[PDB]
C-alpha cells in the first residue's frame, strides 16, 4: 500500500525503450471500408487478443516472418491477428488488424532479426483460414463494424426541453459533493422524458454511456489513483477499448467482449465483470492466492496491463501489483531487459508448482518505489 | 413468410406544435396544429375554433412556420419532416373543393454527419429571405427563398461552435443576421452572425460575444422597434442590444424553467412564458424611454398569470384567447381576463381538447357488452395523469341545436290537422310548462292554449279522438287538436297532487301517493274507467300498448315491480329484483319482437324481464350498469324497429338482433331526457336535452371511438383489471418534496390522498431540503363509478415496477402480484426488491404474501399458475403452494436483463431495451427451461409482442416495427436456433405497450374474415393502432393495389410512400417488407370515380377459380369495407 509517491514518470513503459531506440516510425493511420472482405497476412507464432487500441511489440527471428514484414511494409503495413480460442491450431472465428507504426532492422547475429512494434486498429471475423505454401497464410478477412446509437432519450423527446440537454462542465473535478449531487441532477434532467415511456430514469441510466464510464472511472480510480483524464478517451468505444485491455480477465472474456459489437454493451459486460471479480489465481493450480482486487495500479497510461516482449520474441501481458503472495524468488535481481527503465526484475514462481507467474521489480535508486512492484503475467493467473 | 396489416385505429392527439397566421386567406386568422402526422387547420371565431381541413402527411412533422414572402396574398407553410423532406405548401380553395398544393418539395439531408444533440431547429428570416436549418453538429444549413428554387437547394456553412443550444433571426436587420447561445469549456456566450448569400458564409455580427447565464435555454427575437434579443435561464432574463442591456432575475421564475413561448403584442410589448410544471408568465417590456423618436427598453417586470396545463407549445389567438398546446396533458383553450381575479388567477379555461397521450398502459376489458372491447389506458403524466375508456358507440349527428336551461322533460306536440308531421313540442320545468313550435327552424316558445304556462306537467302527447291531453299534477285536462280549445278536464278523484301519470292510445293510469286512477279516452271527455290503492309509494307507473293486458308498478322502498290488470286492480303477477333504491323509470316495449319489460333503478343500474303477449310473466333476470345517474328510458320509432334509448350518465341504444339484447354506448357526455322528433327540419330524428343544452338530431353509423376521462392527478404507471372484484389494479406515483422535518409532504390532492380507505405497507424484511421523492401506490378502482377504492403506499424508497392480476395454483382466489425493487440513489442497479402478493376482498386491501427476491422484478407473468418473473438478469419459475407462500421452481440465467416477458402457451419470449430478443420453452416433463432461438442486434426496443407460435412483432429505434419468425423447420441446427427477420415497417409512432384484443365485436361469422388477430399497440403521440396477419394471396392482391394507389394519390409535400415507410434507422434505412399500410388502403374509398378506375385495370382480382382480368371496381370496394369493418 504505497500512496502520493508514486514517482516513476509513467510514460516511458509505453515506450518500449528496452526493443531498441531510434526506432523508424510511420506517418499516420489507414481506413478499411466497412462491411467489406480483404486480404490480410497472418503472421504466425503469436497466440493473444489483441483489443484495438492497444500495444503490441514484437521481435521476428525467422527468415519467412522477416520477409512477410517486409513486403508488408513496401505494400500498406497492416497484418492479422487472429482471436484464438480455448483450442489452439488455428481454432479461430474473430480477431483484429494490427497496423506497424514502429520499425527496425537489425543485421546483429548475422541474422535479420526485425524489431516491429503495432496497435491494433479494426475488428473483424475470418470466412475461411486460407494457408499458403511460403509460411505466411493470408486470411479472407470481413470488417466487422462499429456500432455507435443514439441517446436513449433522442426517440421520445419532447421538442421544447432540447434546448436544455447541454449540461455545464462537471464542477472542478474529482471531488465529493461535486458527485454524488451533479449525477443526480444531471440525471433528473437528462431523462425527464423517461415518464412518456413505461420505465423508470434510473433503468435508462442504466444503457447511459456517460454513466456507466463514470461508473468504471469511479472503480479504476478506487483500484489505482488514476490521473483523472489520464489519457482515458471521452468516445466511449475508445474508452470500452481501453478498459477491455485493462481488465484481468481469462481469454473467453476478452473473446465474449471482442464479440460485442455496441459501446454500450461492452461497458455492462466490463461492469458486470469488475464487480463480480475479486480474486486472481494461478491458472496452474487453481488453488493459491498471488492477488486480490483492490491490488492493481499503474506504471503505464495504457492500465493496469500491457503487451511485452521478452529478447526470445514472445509476449507476455503484464499486471502489476503491490505485494504478491505465494510467490518464491530465484536469482539475483537482475536488469538486462526489463521491461521498465529503473527496475531490477527477479523471476517469481509458485509457491507450490512453480510455474513462471511474473517477476518481482526490484529498485535500483532510492526515490523509487522500494522493491515492492509484482509484475506477475496471464500465462498462470484465472480469475476466481 | 408474415404477411401483416397494420393499420391507425385512433389518429394522434398530442400537440408537438401549433402555429397562427392568415393561411386559408388573407381575412382569416387560422390556427394551424401539428399532432404528429396529422396538420389540421382550424378558424379562430368568437365562438372559438372551426376546423377547416384534417390532412395527414407522410411524416412526422419537425418543424413548421408560416411565411409571406413578397407579392402573396396570404401566407405559406413550410413544413420539415423528420426525414429530413422539407416542402412549401400553399392553400387553395374554389367553392367546395379544398387542396393544399405543394409549392416546393425537396429533401435537405446529408450524406454524412451526426444529427445535433438539441435536435433540429428551423428558423426563417423575418423578410423572408432565406431558410436556417440547424440539422447537423457544427453545419448551419441554407435554402435561399426564391421562385425559381423550386427544390429547394440548399448550402451548408461552417459553424466553429459545435454546441449550439438555441439561435434565431433578429428583426431589423438591413441583412439576413442570426443569433445564438453556445457552450465552451470557458461557459456559455451569445453571439451573433450575418450571414451573406451571394458569398454564401457568414460575416461579422452587429454586437461580439457576451457572456450570458451558465444555464441560458432559450433565445426570443424581440421584434422592432425595440430589437436585440432576450436569452432566458433558469433565474435570470437578460435583453441584449449591443450597447443597450438589461437583466432581471426574478424569484417567480426559480421554481421551474420556462420551456416555451409566444408573443401576443404585433410590436412585441408584451409576451407569454411557459415552464414545466405548467404555469403562463406574463414577460413585460416598457417602451417609455424615447429620446429623439428612438424606441428603448426600460425594463423587464415578468408577471404570472395563473396555472395552466403542462404546455409543450403556447399561442395566442384574437382577443385574449389562449390556445395552451399539451403533449403530456390535455390542449387548452384559456381566457387572459385580467379583471376575473376570483383568487388571483388572470385565467379561466373555456374548452378542453382530448389527448391520450402518453399511453404508458392499456388493457382490454368487456365491461358493458359481453363480446365487444373496451380500452382502459394510462394516459397523462404529473398532474394530468388520468384513466381513459375508449369505446366503439353510435354516434349521433346533430341538425338544428337550441340552448335550453337545463330541461328536466319534454315530449313532441303536434298543433296541426294529423299528417305524421309534429311541429311542436312541450318542454318541462321543474315546475314550468313552456311549449315550444318548430315547424321549420324556429325557436320561439308560445305558450298552448290547452295548458298553463305552470302547472308542473308529466305526461303531454296525442289524445284519442284528435285531441291533445295535456296532464298537469292538479287534473288531467285533454285540449281538442282542431280547435285548440279545451273539451274535458278531469280533476284528481283524491283532490290530491299527481307525481307520476302515464298515457297511452286508449288507457291512462294516473297515480298519486299510494293511489292510482284509471281512465278512458273519450271524445271531448275524460271518463274514468276505474281506481285503485297501492300497498306502498308508487314510484313509477308505465302502461305500453289500446288496452294495455297489464300495469306496470314500483315501490319506493319495496322496490318491486308489480303488473296487474289495467281496467282494475287485480293483480296479475309480482317479482323483487334486488331493490337496492327506488325505480328511476320502468318501461315495456317490443324491441326485440317479444313483449320485454325493463326497470332502471337510481343507480343507473338495469334490470330487464320478460313479459307474455296475452297474459303470463317471465324472468329474464338481467343486471346491467349503464351509468352512475338516473336512467329515463325512451322509445323512439324512427329507428330499425323499436329499438330503445336510454338516457344516464352514459346514455346507451338497446337494439336485438334475435333474442340478444345489445347495448350501443352513445357517443355523448350526457343526455338526461331525451325524445323522438318527427318534425319537418328533421323527419325522423331524436331531440336530446343534456343538463347545459339541447340538440335534435339523427344518429349515425359506428365509425366514432369515445374516450370518456377519469383523472387522478398523478402519473398512473400500469394498469390490471380483476374481473371477480370487479375492480381495476393502477400503479402510480406522485412526487412529494423533502421539508425540513424528516417526512414528505405533497404538492396538490391526488388520488392516493383521496381514497375511501388507504393503508401504508409495514415491512421488516431488510435528504436536503427541496428534493422531490417518489412515492408510489396501488390504487383499487371501481369499474362502473370509477371512485378509487383503496389506495395502498409502498415502503420509502420502494419503486414498483410490475404488476399482474392472476390466480395461482389450485387457490380458488385471484390476486394482485406487484413486483418492487428498493432503489437508492448512492448505488446504481438495484440489489434486493419485493414480491407482494395482495388480495382484494370486502373492500380492503391485505397482503397475503410476502417474498423478498435479490434484484429488481422488472415484469412478470401468469405461465399455467406459475408466477413466471424475471428479477435482474434471471428468469425464474415460483409454484403457489397450498400454505400461500410462493416457493422457487426453475431459474434460468441470461446475459440480459429480462425487460419484456411475453408468454404463449410453453414460449416465453425474453428481451431486454438492446432489441436482444431470446426465445425460450418450458419443457414441463423435466421442469427447466430451454433456449430456442436468439437473434441480438444493437438497436432500442420499445416493446415486443409475441403475434403467434411462430412470429414475434416488436417495435424499435427510429419508431420502426420489426417481425421476426423462427423456421422451426429448418433442417440445420444454426438456422433453428436463428430468428429470420421477415418484416419491416417505419411506423412513425414511439410504442409502448402491445395488447391482444379487439374493439368490435367478436363474431365468428361462420366463414370468417381473411384477417387472422388482431394486437393493438399504445404509442406516445396517443395512437392506437391495430396489426392483424393476412394469407399470401390478400397480401399480394392488398400490395398490387398500394402500388398501383401511389401513382394516383398524389400526397401534399409529394413524399413517395415507400420512402416514409422504409425502415429508418440513424446507421442504415431499408424499404419496407411484409407490412400493408392500412391508412393507404383505407385512402382508396376517398378517391374519385376516374381514378377509381385509373387504379384497377389488370389486378386479377379472383383467386377462387379463374382470374377475371376486368377486376371490375366494386369488388375492391367490398374487399376494403371488410378491412375497414375490422376496427
Ligand atoms: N532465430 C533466432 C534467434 C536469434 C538471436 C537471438 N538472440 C539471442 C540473444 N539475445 C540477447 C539476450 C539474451 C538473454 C538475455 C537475458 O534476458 C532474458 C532471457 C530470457 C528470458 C527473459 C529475459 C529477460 N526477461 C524479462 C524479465 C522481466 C523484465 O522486466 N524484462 C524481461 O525482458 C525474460 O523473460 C538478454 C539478452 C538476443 C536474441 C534469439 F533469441 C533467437
Ligand atoms: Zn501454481
Amino acid at each position: 500500500k504505497k500512496p502520493n509517491i508514486i514517482n516513476f514518470d509513467t510514460s516511458l513503459p509505453t515506450s518500449h525503450t528496452y526493443l531498441g531506440a531510434d526506432m523508424e516510425e510511420f506517418h499516420g493511420r489507414t481506413l478499411h471500408d466497412d462491411d467489406s472482405c480483404q486480404v490480410i497476412p497472418v503472421l504466425p507464432q503469436v497466440m493473444m487478443i489483441l483489443i484495438p487500441g492497444q500495444t503490441l511489440p514484437l521481435q521476428l527471428f525467422h527468415p519467412q516472418e522477416v520477409s512477410m514484414v517486409r513486403n508488408l511494409i513496401q505494400k500498406d503495413r497492416t497484418f492479422a491477428v487472429l482471436a484464438y480460442s480455448n483450442v489452439q491450431e488455428r481454432e479461430a472465428q474473430f480477431g483484429t488488424t494490427a497496423e506497424i507504426y514502429a520499425y527496425r532492422e537489425e543485421q546483429d547475429f548475422g541474422i535479420e532479426i526485425v524489431k516491429v512494434k503495432a496497435i491494433g486498429r479494426q475488428r473483424f471475423k475470418v470466412l475461411e483460414l486460407r494457408t499458403q505454401s511460403d509460411g505466411i497464410q493470408q486470411a479472407k478477412v470481413q470488417i466487422l463494424p462499429e456500432c455507435v446509437l443514439p441517446s436513449t432519450m433522442s426517440a421520445v423527446q419532447l421538442e421544447s426541453l432540447n434546448k436544455c440537454q447541454i449540461f455545464p462542465s462537471k464542477p472542478v473535478s474529482r471531488e465529493d459533493q461535486c458527485s454524488y449531487k451533479w449525477w443526480q441532477k444531471y440525471q433528473k434532467r437528462k431523462f425527464h422524458c423517461a415518464n412518456l415511456t413505461s420505465w423508470p430514469r434510473w433503468l435508462y441510466s442504466l444503457y447511459d454511456a456517460e454513466t456507466l464510464m463514470d461508473r468504471i472511472k469511479k472503480q479504476l480510480r478506487e483500484w489505482d489513483e488514476n490521473l483523472k483524464d489520464d489519457s482515458l478517451p471521452s468516445n466511449p468505444i475508445d474508452f470500452s477499448y481501453r478498459v477491455a485491455a485493462c481488465l484481468p480477465i481469462d481469454d473467453v472474456l476478452r473473446i465474449q467482449l471482442l464479440k460485442i459489437g455496441s459501446a454500450i454493451q461492452r461497458l455492462r459486460c466490463e461492469l458486470d465483470i469488475m464487480n463480480k471479480c475479486t480474486s486472481l489465481c494461478c491458472k496452474q493450480c487453481q488453488e493459491t492466492e498471488i492477488t486480490t482486487k483492490n491490488e492493481i495500479f499503474s506504471l503505464s497510461l495504457c492500465g493496469p496491463m500491457a503487451a511485452y516482449v521478452n529478447p526470445h520474441g514472445y509476449v507476455h501481458e503484464t499486471l502489476t501489483v503491490y505485494k504478491a503472495c505465494n510467490l518464491n524468488l530465484i536469482g539475483r535481481p537482475s536488469t538486462e531487459h526489463s521491461w521498465f527503465p529503473g527496475y531490477a526484475w527477479t523471476v517469481a514462481q509458485c509457491k507450490i508448482c512453480a510455474s513462471h507467474i511474473g517477476w518481482k521489480f526490484t529498485a535500483t535508486k532510492k526515490d523509487m518505489s522500494p522493491q515492492k512492484f509484482w509484475g506477475l503475467t496471464r500465462s498462470a493467473l484465472l480469475p476466481t | 413468410m408474415s404477411y401483416n396489416y397494420v393499420v391507425t385505429a385512433q389518429k394522434p392527439t398530442a400537440v408537438n406544435g401549433c402555429v397562427t397566421g392568415h393561411f386559408t386567406s388573407a381575412e382569416d386568422l387560422n390556427l394551424l396544429i401539428a399532432k404528429n402526422t396529422r396538420l389540421e387547420i382550424y378558424v379562430v371565431t368568437a365562438e372559438g375554433l372551426r376546423p377547416v381541413k384534417e390532412v395527414g402527411m407522410y411524416g412526422k412533422i419537425a418543424v413548421m412556420e408560416l411565411f409571406r414572402p413578397k407579392g402573396e396574398s396570404k401566407d405559406l407553410l413550410f413544413i420539415l419532416t423528420a426525414k429530413y423532406n422539407a416542402c412549401i405548401l400553399e392553400y387553395k380553395q374554389s367553392g367546395e373543393s379544398i387542396d393544399i398544393i405543394t409549392r416546393a418539395h425537396g429533401n435537405v439531408q446529408d450524406r454524412i454527419g451526426r444529427p445535433s444533440e438539441t435536435g433540429i431547429i428551423g428558423i426563417i428570416d423575418p423578410e423572408c429571405r432565406m431558410i436556417g436549418l440547424r440539422l447537423y453538429d457544427g453545419l448551419f444549413k441554407v435554402i435561399p427563398l426564391d421562385r425559381d428554387n423550386k427544390e429547394l437547394k440548399a448550402f451548408n456553412i461552417r459553424l466553429e461552435e459545435l454546441h449550439v443550444i438555441d439561435v434565431k433571426f433578429l428583426y431589423g436587420c438591413q441583412a439576413p443576421t442570426i443569433c445564438f447561445v453556445y457552450q465552451d469549456p470557458q461557459g456559455r456566450h451569445v453571439k451573433t452572425y450575418e450571414v451573406s448569400l451571394r458569398e454564401k458564409e457568414f460575416n461579422k455580427g452587429p454586437w461580439k460575444q457576451e457572456n450570458v447565464e451558465a444555464e441560458a435555454s432559450m433565445v426570443i427575437a424581440v421584434p422592432e422597434p425595440f430589437g436585440g434579443a432576450i436569452i432566458i435561464g433558469q433565474e435570470s432574463i437578460t435583453y441584449h442590444n449591443g450597447d443597450k442591456y438589461l437583466a432581471i432575475a426574478p424569484p417567480i421564475i426559480k421554481q421551474s424553467t420556462i420551456v416555451c413561448h409566444n408573443r401576443v403584442d404585433p410590436n412585441g410589448s408584451r409576451y407569454l412564458l411557459g415552464d414545466m410544471e405548467g404555469r403562463l408568465f406574463m414577460l413585460l417590456l416598457e417602451k417609455e424611454e424615447q429620446m429623439d423618436g428612438t424606441v428603448t427598453l426600460k425594463d423587464l417586470r415578468v408577471e404570472l398569470l395563473g396555472e395552466t396545463s403542462i404546455a409543450e407549445c403556447l399561442t395566442y389567438l384574437d382577443n385574449g384567447v389562449v390556445f395552451v398546446g399539451s403533449r403530456l396533458g390535455d390542449s387548452q383553450l384559456v381566457k387572459l381576463n385580467v379583471d376575473s381575479n376570483e383568487q388571483g388567477s388572470y385565467v379561466v379555461a373555456m374548452e378542453t381538447f382530448t389527448n391520450l397521450g402518453p399511453i404508458v398502459d392499456m388493457c382490454v376489458v368487456d365491461l358493458e357488452r359481453q363480446g365487444q372491447g373496451q380500452l382502459v389506458t394510462c394516459s397523462g403524466a404529473f398532474k394530468e395523469g388520468s384513466l381513459r375508456i375508449i369505446r366503439n358507440g353510435i354516434g349521433i349527428h346533430e341538425h338544428a341545436s337550441i340552448d335550453l336551461p337545463g330541461i328536466k322533460g319534454l315530449w313532441p306536440l303536434r298543433s296541426d290537422p294529423n299528417r305524421e308531421t309534429d311541429d311542436t313540442l312541450v318542454l318541462s320545468f321543474v315546475g314550468q310548462t313552456r311549449v315550444l313550435m318548430l315547424n321549420g327552424e324556429e325557436v320561439e316558445e308560445t305558450e298552448l292554449m290547452g295548458f298553463v304556462d305552470d302547472q308542473q306537467t308529466f305526461f303531454c302527447g296525442n289524445v284519442a279522438h284528435q285531441q291533445l291531453i295535456q296532464i298537469t299534477s292538479a287534473s288531467v285536462r285533454l285540449v281538442s287538436q282542431e280547435p285548440k280549445a279545451l273539451v274535458s278536464e278531469w280533476k284528481e278523484p283524491q283532490a290530491k297532487n299527481i307525481s307520476v301519470a302515464s298515457c297511452n292510445s286508449s288507457q291512462v293510469v294516473v297515480a298519486v301517493g299510494r293511489a292510482l286512477y284509471y281512465l278512458q279516452i273519450h271524445p271531448q271527455e275524460l271518463r274514468q274507467i276505474s281506481h285503485t290503492e297501492m300497498e306502498h309509494e308508487v314510484a313509477c307507473l308505465d302502461i305500453t300498448p289500446g288496452l294495455s293486458p297489464l300495469c306496470a308498478i314500483g315501490l319506493w322502498t319495496d322496490i318491486s315491480a308489480r303488473i296487474l290488470k289495467l281496467p282494475s286492480f287485480e293483480l296479475l303477477h309480482k317479482e323483487m329484483l334486488g331493490g337496492e333504491i327506488i325505480p328511476r323509470s320502468i318501461l315495456m316495449t317490443t324491441f326485440e319482437s317479444s313483449h320485454y319489460l325493463l326497470c332502471a333503478l337510481g343507480d343507473g343500474a338495469l334490470f330487464y324481464f320478460g313479459l307474455n303477449i296475452e297474459t303470463g310473466l317471465l324472468s329474464d333476470r338481467k343486471k346491467v350498469t349503464l351509468g352512475t345517474q338516473p336512467t329515463v328510458l325512451r322509445t323512439f320509432r324512427s329507428l330499425s324497429t323499436t329499438n330503445v334509448f336510454a338516457c344516464s350518465d352514459r346514455p346507451t341504444v338497446i337494439y336485438s338482433s334475435n333474442h340478444k339484447l345489445v347495448f350501443s354506448n352513445v357517443n355523448l357526455k350526457e343526455v338526461n331526457y331525451m325524445c323522438p322528433l318527427n318534425s319537418d327540419g328533421y323527419p325522423d330524428s331524436l331531440a336530446l336535452a343534456n343538463n347545459s343544452t339541447l340538440t335534435i338530431g339523427t344518429i349515425d353509423e359506428i365509425q366514432k371511438l369515445h374516450i370518456r376521462t377519469v383523472p387522478l392527478y398523478e402519473s398512473p404507471r400500469k394498469i390490471c383489471y380483476q374481473e371477480v372484484s370487479q375492480c381495476f389494479g393502477v400503479l402510480s406515483s406522485r412526487i412529494e418534496v423533502q421539508d425540513t422535518s424528516g417526512g414528505t409532504t405533497a404538492l396538490r390532492p391526488s388520488a392516493s390522498t383521496q381514497a375511501l380507505s388507504s393503508s401504508v405497507s409495514s415491512s421488516k424484511l431488510f435528504t436536503s431540503f427541496g428534493e422531490e421523492v417518489e412515492v408510489h401506490n396501488l390504487l383499487i378502482i371501481d369499474q362502473h363509478t370509477f371512485e378509487v377504492l383503496h389506495a395502498h403506499q409502498f415502503l420509502q424508497n420502494e419503486y414498483a415496477l410490475s404488476l399482474v392480476s392472476c390466480k395461482l395454483g389450485k387457490d380458488p382466489n385471484t390476486y394482485f402480484i406487484v413486483g418492487t425493487a428498493m432503489v437508492y440513489p448512492e448505488e446504481a442497479e438495484p440489489k434486493q426488491g419485493r414480491i407482494v402478493v395482495f388480495q382484494y376482498s370486502d373492500g380492503k386491501l391485505q397482503t397475503v404474501a410476502e417474498k423478498e427476491v435479490k434484484g429488481a422484478v422488472y415484469s412478470m407473468v401468469e405461465f399455467n399458475g406459475k408466477l413466471l418473473a424475471s428479477i435482474n438478469s434471471t428468469v425464474r419459475l415460483y409454484e403457489w403452494t397450498t400454505e400461500k407462500e410462493l416457493r422457487t421452481e426453475c431459474n434460468h440465467y441470461n446475459n440480459i436483463m429480462a425487460l419484456y416477458l411475453k408468454t404463449k402457451g410453453d414460449f416465453i419470449l425474453v428481451g431486454d431495451l438492446m432489441r436482444s430478443v431470446l426465445l425460450l420453452a418450458y419443457k414441463p416433463m423435466e421442469g427447466n427451461f430451454e433456449e430456442i432461438a436468439r437473434d441480438f442486434n444493437p438497436n432500442w426496443m420499445s416493446a415486443v409482442e409475441i403475434l403467434d407460435d411462430d412470429n414475434f412483432l416488436g417495435a424499435e429505434n427510429a419508431f420502426n416495427l420489426f417481425v421476426c419468425q423462427k423456421d422451426s423447420a429448418a433442417t440445420t441446427d444454426e438456422e433453428r436456433q436463428h430468428l429470420q427477420e421477415v418484416g419491416l415497417f417505419h411506423l412513425g409512432e414511439f410504442v409502448n405497450v402491445f395488447c391482444h384484443g379487439s374493439l368490435v365485436m367478436q363474431n365468428l361469422g361462420e366463414t370468417s374474415t381473411p384477417t387472422q388477430g388482431s394486437v393493438l399497440f399504445g404509442t406516445v403521440n396517443g395512437m392506437i393502432g391495430l396489426v392483424t396477419s393476412l394469407s399470401e394471396s390478400w397480401y399480394n392482391l392488398l400490395l398490387d393495389m398500394q402500388n398501383r394507389l401511389n401513382k394516383v394519390i398524389k400526397s401534399v409535400g409529394k413524399i413517395e410512400h415507400s420512402f416514409w415507410r422504409s425502415f429508418h434507422t440513424e446507421r442504415k434505412t431499408e424499404p419496407a417488407t411484409g407490412f400493408i399500410d392500412g391508412d393507404l388502403i383505407e385512402s382508396f374509398l376517398d378517391i374519385s370515380r376516374p381514378k377509381m378506375q385509373e387504379v384497377v385495370a389488370n389486378l386479377q382480382y379472383d383467386d377462387g377459380s379463374g382470374m377475371k382480368r376486368e377486376a371490375t371496381a366494386d369488388d375492391l370496394i367490398k374487399v376494403v369495407e371488410e378491412l375497414t369493418r375490422i376496427h
